[PDB]
């Protein structure tokens, strides 16, 4: 259900990089471990935040109304 | 909320008799009622405004008490007369005999 | 639904004073001022200024409950030194050296490339 | 407490006589006399029938009328009615009595299977309990089944050798085998009839005081011919309440509906006696007013449960009302729910003294303390007055002389305010003030604790740590509860205490 | 007796032999909502 | 399939260890008494003793268990024909005046539909049951004897598990049932008038829809009863707090 | 469970003490219907029927000789009969049920 | 007389609401600002199924029905199923029973409404009773009460339809279409 | 449980039939000091006779089983030293799933019926999102 | 944090850790005697509630965006006019979240009246 806007725990923004994320998944063919880091995701705070959520969302628009 | 069986048992370990009757009296169940002189029942038409009291069958219309206890008293009393039983109610340890 | 307002925490209401100063009767020269709206952050940094003057004998806080934004500290000096002034020069004291601290960060700061 | 003057005097109850209704005092107390089993309707027209809940008792709707006692819907005790039977019936809570009165003494005379004369009758006479006299003298002539006319001191006493039953239980009625004719007459089979009510009357009427003293029997608040139902009383509408869940229908309750069985099985069986009297024909309607009337009072016997498909099936019967644990005695008379209490979930405060409670703001807003205005206060009184219900250190309601209560949320009683020694201010609980603090199951002294108050922010009752042990709580997710003492003396034995 | 398992049938037989009640029982005076000979209710307080 | 009657029948051991002539006997349905196995026995065709106690002991060289039956031969020993024997019956809850002949038919009856319904309730199936209730004996003796121990209660290979089919499959029974005996009531009253096919039928409609419905609703699962305390809580409206829950 | 209690157990249920002194034969079972006053018969879903507080059940007819109506058996949502048995992915958002 | 009021008594206005309140109870009036009683009942809490009956015609009891498995009615329960079944026939008890129950059994087969189905059965024992040239003929008055029974949505009619179903459509119909017109005109 | 189902039910007939078929000397003609190694064999719960040389009728019974003629939910216990082999096939014997070690493999000693090969053969459906679950079971 | 209780960063909380959003649904129904959803005004009955009819429209139901709180009248009805409507839960408080009106069968006038709140971690919540 759509990424969390900063990390919980340290409070840096994390909201702008969900696609940037998924991007150097799918086309880069990196492991979440690298992907994370190059993203400046580099304490686990942070990291989890990104690595962790389940975007939901993208099952919720699929209902027409 | 509920001031069931336990909680009454520590107020009479404490020993604190009158904080007892005011949570099982002031608190929830308090009623007055009238009673018969002479056959401890609640059958005393209570006409207040005329003084008029009358108990009928005992014919008391001085013999009249007034007592302080709690309505769920005052139904298992009358529920007990529906089941023919009297609780007949006096007011005075001064046993007869 | 019990919960305070967020903005309790800095900003005094209706009849708060940022300080109340109530002497202390235990001790001689002694003086517990109460601190209103504010929390460790003043607390301890007085605290600590405080205990670096000579004439002070003794210098605590505490924030007596966590609910509310607020502590005491308790002064104790030297015979004909007010703990007022005492305070005082603790906070003027502080006021100088962050007064330095950012002269020379910016200082610093200039000479950097990025 | 909450109600009017009375002229009549104050006083506490000191003595409780047990014993049974005479059908003639039932008679003399009632009101009522109860002819219809419907309720109010009268071609629709909406009041109430000389028949059901009406002629003389309580009343419904708001209406003050009652007995010419007045006083409406509340602090009307229920006045009772009068409803008689055809044939006599018998109590359910009695004929396991009524059996063993019936062993005990001998058909016909009504007299003592034995007397002095036997001297294990004499031991049995000198006990002086109730419990242990009436049950020993069964076991003494039980056995016995000859109505002895002579007996070794041969002596004389009551005349009459008739053969006493062998009474068995069968349902609610008594059935007796007999054993004579000396195998001359008839052939061998004994005289198995059923015993009838009226028959037990007669008995139990024509038996003297020193065989009642023998028993468990007072003449004067219990006579055994009392056991047997003549006269029914009938329980007033407070008893037995109205009012339902729409509000255009009835909405009744239980006890009517078998008052109404009761009525219709008595009007039947009155039907037959004086009309066409078919002979043991109408018996079948006999044992239908013995089944409501002791159903009415018992639905868990050894025969058949109860009505209706709907409602709350089985019925209840003033019995199941009565039953232990959340019925009257148990859950209602000595467990009540109390006024100004107060329960939430618990969490440890380090900062807090051990004698200490936490209560939440709102908490603190909602309980309150009837304090009496003096000018040692009033100054602090006055005050909460004008901060009022919305703010802690606040106060709702204020009471008087008379007994009157101002309303300080909803306009109260002008401007400024004027409080007045004497007045009473229920004032919120303020901090310091004594309260029983308590953690269920109370299986202790400890699991009940009064505590100082201490309001705070957030909706937690708040406790000292060392306080963990004797209420053996721990906070994840514990809910306790609160009382607030309302008397002056009531406050002294909690911090006392 | 009452307030302990055989409640009915205990006043039953209570009424049918004509008991009467003391009331110096801490369950009693419970029921009538009376001080008890507790602690509090075991002397009385006089001017 | 179709009914699902239960009536357990029970093969008892009289006399503990040591007592006085240990003797077998068995409780049969609708019955206000036991009846000595080898009675059953000859009331089921089987007469002579050792033809009787073939059915029972599966070896001759078994003394002790042989031993254990002869005082069972010893109440029966009364009754050597199968009219007798269905006789020794009398019957039962049923009693007092008819003499036999009725009695005997009770009997039959219940030997054939409610005695060890499971097997088989036509009519020519006698060697069968009475195959079953020696095997019965048997292993009844067998614990007796300390050779096999008590049957273990919690053996889960022992239960089952009741889901939706089952359930709505009693419950449909009792709908139906109530069903088909409304249609014989619609069928009578119309003494005459020909033709009454229009008045009966459309019952099954409401009827069986209430019931399927006041059950899946409530929670009791027998209609307008409840006394059935099978209202337990089946179907219980469903958790949905969590995707796991 | 429930398959076999619709294809089988049901069937079997139909034939026992049926005929009397009238025989019913094959039973049929449409799919969840709608009988409501005022129209047509609808075809029902899950998540109408939720909505509305509506029983989930279908047609259950008779052929008995001498077709015929008798009663609705509420069905299991995902079972041989439901429209969700068969349904792919893109249906079930469509039929506003989670896939 | 009774007379029921809540007047303050200190500043009698003759007359205002005075509020249920939320919690306290009591209704202080928002003028005198004091106190009438305590309240203390919740017309919220009526008796639910888990005791409350809704009656339509007369006064509904019961008796008997007896199920519960403690000991078995056996011969009890025809010792009382026929005790019960000899007391329906003191003082005309057949009539409107019989009424009630064939009237549930004529439109639950044509599967007819029960929030408007049973309402047109109601208006049958107003029918029955009263004596207005009924010419009654049981099945006439019925069709009454399967028209206004009908009228909750029109669920199986299309009443012509359920009139032209079974027997008598046509003169007998007539008598009883003019009976509800005279009915629903009545005050 | 996880992997746990119920038995549904199937017909008894077709296999108390297959029985009498392959031994089964029926009930009637049972003589028990003239067969003693004879083994009693159980249909839900009823005894349809006796039937010398079970451990052939086990065995076939088990591949038929295997191999889909008999459903597999019916459950067939041999307690050799028993002597009694009961089949059932009641509804509702709650029932688990396992792997088979029969260890007719002549590459060396006991061995899963299930193979790397049948695996990839099953990874190989999951790539695709014909190989079954049931193509396990048949 | 002693004996089970535990101390949360309240910052995380503002930025959302652990809130959740919290619906309630309420709902309701409907010779010659029927219930009406509508506004009411007393007539001459009076039978009425404490809770504010103001946000409710002249249908009775009340719109989604409408705030509500205490005791809110949510649902009105009426039956010559005792009230019967569903007021919000005494505790509870939050914002119309949907509103359907629907027909059951017999053609009555069904309505469900969905509330949402969003409920944030507090000192008292249980983890
Ligand atoms: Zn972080
Ligand atoms: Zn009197
Ligand atoms: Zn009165
Ligand atoms: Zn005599
Ligand atoms: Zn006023």
């Amino acid at each position: 259900m759509i990424v969390p806007v900063r990390c919980f725990s340290c409070g840096k923004v994390v909201g702008d990089k969900w696609e940037s994320y998924l991007n150097l998944l799918q086309e880069d063919e990196l492991d979440e471990g690298t992907a994370l880091s190059r993203l400046g995701l580099k304490r686990y705070c942070c990291r989890r935040m990104i690595l962790t959520h389940v975007d939901l969302i993208e099952k919720f628009l699929r209902y027409n109304p | 909320l509920r001031f069931g069986e336990m909680e009454r048992d520590c107020m009479i370990a404490h020993g604190a008799a009158s904080f007892l009757k005011e949570r099982l009296m002031e608190a929830s169940d308090a009623f007055r009622v009238h009673i018969c002189g002479i056959c401890g029942l609640m059958t005393v038409i209570a006409k207040l405004n005329h003084n008029q009291f009358e108990c009928k069958g005992c014919d008391n219309k001085i013999d009249i008490y007034q007592i302080h206890i709690p309505y769920a008293a005052k139904l298992l009393f009358q529920e007990l007369m529906a089941m023919n039983i009297t609780p007949r109610l006096y007011t005075d340890r001064s046993r007869d005999f | 639904m019990n919960a305070p307002d967020r903005f309790e925490l800095f900003l005094l209401g209706e009849g708060e004073s940022k300080l109340k100063i109530d002497p202390d009767t235990k001790a001689p020269n002694a003086v517990v001022i109460t601190f209103e709206k504010e929390d460790h952050t003043l607390g301890n940094l007085i605290r600590a200024e405080l205990l670096n003057d000579r004439k002070v004998l003794f210098a605590a806080y505490k924030v007596e409950h966590p609910f509310f934004a607020r502590f005491k500290l308790r002064i104790q000096t030297t015979e004909g030194y007010d703990p007022k002034d005492a305070l005082k020069n603790a906070c003027n004291s502080i006021i100088n050296k962050l007064g330095a601290l950012k002269t020379n960060f910016e200082t610093e700061w200039n000479l950097q490339t990025l | 407490v909450g109600q009017q003057y009375s002229s009549a005097p104050l006083r506490t109850v000191k003595e409780v006589q047990f014993g049974l209704f005479s059908p003639e005092e039932v008679r003399a107390i009632s009101v009522a006399k109860i002819r219809f089993p419907e309720t109010m309707d009268e071609t629709q027209t909406r009041a109430k029938i000389g028949g059901l809940n009406d002629p003389r008792l309580g009343s419904i709707d708001r209406n003050l009328k009652c007995q010419t006692c007045q006083e409406g819907m509340n602090e009307c005790p229920g006045h009772f009615g009068h409803i008689d039977l055809a044939k006599p019936v018998f109590h359910v809570g009695f004929i396991a009595k009524i059996k063993k009165v019936c062993e005990c003494v001998c058909m016909h005379c009504g007299k003592l299977l034995l007397d002095e004369h036997n001297e294990l009758m004499r031991q049995a006479l000198a006990i002086k309990d109730s419990k242990k006299r009436f049950a020993a003298i069964w076991t003494l002539c039980k056995t016995k089944m000859v109505c002895e006319t002579d007996v070794p001191s041969l002596v004389s006493r009551g005349g009459c050798g008739n053969t006493q039953p062998t009474i068995r239980k069968d349902g609610l009625k008594l059935v007796g085998s007999w054993k004579k004719d000396r195998a001359t007459g008839d052939a061998d089979e004994p005289e198995l009839r059923v015993l009838s009510t009226e028959e037990i009357l007669n008995i139990f009427k024509h038996i003297s005081v020193k065989d009642f003293t023998s028993l468990g029997f007072n003449e004067v608040f219990s006579r055994p011919e009392w056991m047997i139902l003549t006269c029914l009383p009938v329980p007033p509408p407070p008893v037995r309440p109205s009012i339902s869940f729409n509000e255009s229908q009835r909405g009744e309750d239980d006890l009517t509906f078998k008052l109404a069985d009761i009525l219709k099985a008595n009007i039947s069986l009155e039907t037959l006696e004086h009309n066409g009297a078919p002979h043991h024909a109408i018996e079948e309607a006999e044992s239908l007013l013995q089944f409501h009337v002791a159903t009415y009072m018992d639905n868990d016997i050894a025969g058949q449960p109860q009505a209706l498909q709907k409602s709350g099936r089985p019925v209840k019967s003033i019995r199941a009302r009565l039953k232990g644990k959340e019925g009257r005695i148990r859950g209602n008379l000595m467990g009540k729910r109390v006024d100004f209490s107060a329960r939430t979930v618990i969490s440890g405060d380090p900062n807090l003294e051990l004698d200490q409670v936490g209560v939440p703001k709102s908490i603190a807003k909602t309980l309150t303390y009837p304090e009496v205005v003096t000018p040692y206060n009033i100054d602090r009184l006055t005050q909460l007055v004008r901060n009022g219900p919305n703010e802690h250190p606040g106060a709702k309601y204020v009471i008087r002389d008379s007994g009157d209560r101002i309303d300080l949320r909803y306009s109260k009683r002008a401007g400024d305010i004027q409080l007045q020694y004497g007045w009473k201010v229920e004032r919120h609980i303020m901090d310091n003030d004594p309260v029983l603090f308590n953690r269920q199951p109370s299986l202790h002294k400890m699991s009940m604790m009064a505590h100082r108050v201490k309001v705070i922010p957030y909706s937690t009752f708040r406790l000292n740590l060392s306080v963990t042990s004797p209420y053996n709580a721990d906070f994840d997710g514990d809910e306790m509860n609160l009382h607030v003492p309302q008397s002056e003396e009531t406050r002294a034995e909690l911090s006392q205490l | 007796r009452c307030s302990f398992e055989e409640t009915v049938e205990i006043l039953f037989e209570a009424g049918a032999s004509a008991e009467l009640d003391d009331c110096r029982g801490v369950s009693e005076n419970v029921i009538l909502g009376q001080m008890a000979p507790i602690g509090t209710g075991a002397f009385d307080v006089m001017i | 399939k179709g009914s699902r009657f239960i009536s357990t029948l029970q093969v008892k051991l009289y006399g503990r260890e040591g007592s006085s002539a240990r003797t077998i006997k068995a409780t049969l349905p609708y019955i206000k008494q036991d009846i000595p196995i080898v009675i059953i026995f000859r009331a089921l065709g089987i007469i002579p003793d050792g033809e009787i106690l073939e059915h029972i002991c599966y070896d001759v060289n078994d003394w002790q268990m042989l031993e254990m039956l002869k005082p069972c031969v010893e109440d029966g020993f009364v009754i050597q024909d199968r009219e007798t024997a269905l006789d020794f019956i009398g019957r039962r809850g049923t009693a007092l005046g008819i003499k036999k002949e009725k009695r005997i038919q009770y009997a039959k009856d219940i030997l054939q539909k409610e005695f060890l319904p499971h097997i088989t309730q036509l009519e020519g199936f006698e060697s069968r049951k009475a195959f079953f209730l020696g095997y019965m004996i048997n292993r009844l003796l067998l614990c007796a004897l300390d050779r096999k121990d008590q049957d273990d209660r919690d053996h889960f290979g022992k239960k089952r598990l009741d889901l939706a089919g089952p359930l709505l499959a009693q419950l449909f029974k009792t709908l139906f049932k109530k069903l088909t005996k409304d249609i014989f009531r619609y069928m009578q009253r119309t003494v005459e008038e020909a033709h009454d096919f229009n008045m009966k039928l459309a019952i099954n409609a409401k009827t069986i829809t209430s019931g399927l419905k006041y059950a899946l609703a409530t929670g009791n699962w027998g209609e307008q009863k409840k006394a059935m305390s099978s209202r337990a809580g089946v179907s219980q409206v469903l958790n949905r707090y969590t995707y796991s829950s | 469970s429930f398959n076999q209690f619709v294809d089988y157990t049901l069937q079997d249920i139909i034939c026992e003490d049926s005929t009397l002194i009238i025989s019913f034969g094959k039973i049929y079972v449409t799919k969840p219907m709608v009988n409501e006053s005022d129209g047509v018969t609808h075809a029902l879903y899950p998540q109408e029927a939720r909505l509305r507080n509506l029983t989930y059940s279908s047609g259950l007819f008779v052929d008995v000789k001498k077709k015929v109506f008798i009663g609705r058996l509420p069905i299991m949502l995902r079972s041989k009969n439901c429209y969700l048995s068969e349904a792919t992915e893109s249906d079930l958002y469509k039929l506003k049920e989670c896939p | 007389n009774l007379n029921i009021v809540l007047t303050c008594p200190e500043c009698k206005v003759y007359p205002p609401k005075i509020v249920e309140r939320f919690s306290e109870g009591d209704v202080v009036c928002a003028l005198c600002g004091l106190v009438l009683s305590d309240k203390l009942v919740d017309t919220r809490s009526e008796w639910r199924t888990f005791e409350a009956s809704n009656p339509l015609l007369d006064g509904n009891n019961l008796s008997t029905r007896i199920g519960k498995g403690e000991t078995t009615d056996m011969r009890f329960t025809k010792e009382l199923n026929k005790a019960q079944g000899k007391n329906v026939m003191d003082k005309k008890d057949n009539e409107v029973q019989a009424a009630f129950a064939k009237i549930t059994m004529l439109c639950d087969a044509a599967e007819l409404p029960k929030i408007v189905k049973d309402c047109a059965k109601e208006a049958y024992k107003l029918c029955h009773d009263e004596k207005t040239l009924k010419g009654k003929s049981m099945e006439s008055i019925m069709a009454a009460s399967i028209l206004i029974g009908c009228r909750r949505a029109e669920v199986a009619r299309t009443f012509k339809e359920i009139q032209s179903l079974i027997h008598v459509k046509t003169k007998e119909f007539g008598k009883t279409l003019n009976i509800m017109k005279n009915i629903l005109r009545g005050k | 449980s996880l992997m746990s189902c119920i038995s549904v039910g199937t017909d008894p007939m077709p296999i108390i039939t297959f029985l009498s078929e392959w031994g089964m000397e029926p009930l009637e003609d049972y003589v028990p000091h003239q067969s003693p190694d004879a083994t009693r064999v159980f249909v839900n719960g009823v005894w349809h006779g006796v039937h010398r040389n079970p451990a052939r009728l086990m065995e076939t019974l088990r591949t038929l089983r295997r191999k889909g003629d008999i459903n597999p939910e019916v459950s067939m216990i041999r307690d050799i030293r028993e002597k009694e082999l009961k089949i059932f096939t009641d509804a509702g014997r709650v029932y688990r799933p396992l792997f088979i070690v029969e260890d007719d493999e002549s590459l060396g000693h006991k061995e899963l019926k299930v193979r790397k090969g049948h695996i990839a053969k099953l990874m190989a459906t999951e790539y695709q999102d014909e190989y079954t679950w049931s193509s396990l079971l048949n | 944090n002693q004996e089970d209780s535990m101390i949360m960063n309240q910052s995380s909380i503002d930025r959302g850790l652990f809130r959740s959003l919290f619906f309630r649904s309420y709902m309701d129904q409907e010779m010659s005697i029927t219930e009406t959803f509508e506004k009411p005004q007393r007539t001459n009955t009076l039978r009425m509630k404490h809770g504010t009819y103001d946000k409710l429209d002249d249908d009775g139901l009340i719109a989604p965006g409408v705030r509500v709180s205490g005791e809110d009248v949510i649902i009105g009805k009426t039956t010559s006019k005792r009230d019967a409507s569903t007021p919000l839960r005494s505790t509870e408080n939050g914002i119309v979240d949907q509103v359907l009106v629907t027909t059951n069968q017999d053609g009555l006038k069904f309505v469900k009246v969905r509330v949402r709140t969003t409920k944030i971690p507090q000192i008292g919540d249980k983890f």
